């Protein structure tokens, strides 16, 4: 199960 | 930034003329991941290939494997072409059922 | 025993031919298991292995949904990244991501990762402390500010001291079978005659899992290190991997030399000769 933070912005 | 890609060219199981396997073309350590890969019998190239999904090692260079299934025999020729942007000219690997 | 699980992703911009392309995978082990590409029409996240298959539909909306966002997040990365760095739009670029847990055998957390490369060299990663990020240059002190003001490590080590262990140990309970063997290499050496003078002796390993291997050349007794040639470690295509050390040696001298095979599914090491 991938981690749901997939707003991670650099 | 720029690494040249490894290839070996190998079948799965060990070539038994006669007996369905399957032709791997295994690319790795290049960079970057624009690729274009063929597997290729008696110099023409073969339309049902298939292949992984891109991924990398630790030291973040890439990796394919390219893979078909096949029939090997006594005469039947087999290689992979490779190009990229460290590559001047296409690279062809010819499958040697030694290594 | 010790199992890790690791997330892949990379995302590519491809000037005047798209968007940048994105596309993830999963391990566990050296086991593929599930897979995302941006590229496919209706994008979703697809099993690769057979017992994630199991996993409901409620698990492959949620992951698809997580890998379309990333999808576009990655997309808005790399156009940060370049406007920091002042390059031009013309070029290539490239961003990748490794992230997971490894744990050992009582199913204790041992390390959690989580770091960014940016064309092919590391950007920032996330301190083994799991609270602290080092970064590589100023552009990425720049994202360093911003994942400070998002609080994003905290939320990071709550995912890979929990979830992160809690799946793990799920897919290794589910498919415990496959994932807790380990398949022995198949063994075997080829000669090959170079010149007049001397020939090649190839000592080769087959069908072994997992990956980690050692092959060795002797002659006999001692190791030749700086002369035994090595090929990367491939896949088979079949789960399994492949192998094998040459060494050049003299014509006539060919029963001096064995090979040496070291592996977790073999409890001896293994002998092997012309």
């Amino acid at each position: 199960g991938e981690t749901a933070l997939a707003l991670l912005l650099l | 930034i720029q690494r040249t890609p490894k290839i070996q060219v190998y079948s799965r199981h060990p070539a038994e003329n006669g007996k369905s396997n399957f032709l791997n073309c295994y690319v790795s350590g290049f960079h970057p991941s624009d690729i274009e890969v063929d597997l290729l019998k008696n110099g023409e190239r073969i339309e049902k290939v298939e292949h992984s999904d891109l991924s990398f090692s630790k030291d973040w260079s890439f990796y394919l494997l390219y893979y078909t299934e096949f029939t090997p025999t006594e005469k039947d020729e087999y290689a992979c072409r490779v190009n990229h942007v460290t590559l001047s000219q296409p690279k062809i690997v010819k499958w040697d059922r030694d290594m | 025993g010790s199992h890790s699980m690791r997330y892949f992703h990379t995302a590519m911009s491809r000037p005047g031919r798209g968007e940048p392309r994105f596309i993830t995978v999963g391990y566990v082990d050296d086991t593929l298991f599930v897979r995302f590409d941006s590229d496919a029409t209706s994008p979703r996240k697809e099993p690769r292995a057979p017992w994630i298959e199991q996993e409901g539909p409620e698990y492959w909306d949620r992951e698809t949904q997580i890998s379309k966002t990333n999808t576009q997040t990655y997309r808005e990365s790399l156009r940060n990244l370049r406007g920091y760095y002042n390059q031009s739009e013309a070029g290539s670029h490239t961003l990748q991501r490794m992230y997971g847990c490894d744990v050992g055998p009582d199913g204790r957390l041992l390390r959690g990762h989580n770091q960014y490369a940016y064309d092919g060299k590391d950007y920032i990663a996330l301190n083994e402390d799991l609270r602290s990020w080092t970064a590589a240059d100023t552009a990425a002190q720049i994202s360093q500010r911003k994942l400070e003001a998002a609080r994003v490590a905290e939320q990071l080590r709550a995912y890979l001291e929990g979830e992160c262990v809690e799946w793990l140990r799920r897919y290794l309970e589910n498919g415990k079978d496959k994932l807790e063997r380990a398949d022995p290499p198949k063994t075997h050496v080829t000669h090959h005659p170079i010149s007049d003078h001397e020939a090649t002796l190839r000592c080769w390993a087959l069908g072994f899992y997992p990956a980690e291997i050692t092959l060795t050349w002797q002659r006999d007794g001692e190791d030749q290190t700086q002369d035994t040639e090595l090929v990367e470690t491939r896949p088979a295509g079949d789960r399994t991997f492949q192998k094998w050390a040459a060494v050049v040696v003299p014509s006539g001298e060919e029963q001096r030399y064995t090979c040496h095979v070291q592996h977790e599914g073999l409890p001896k090491p293994l002998t092997l000769r012309w």
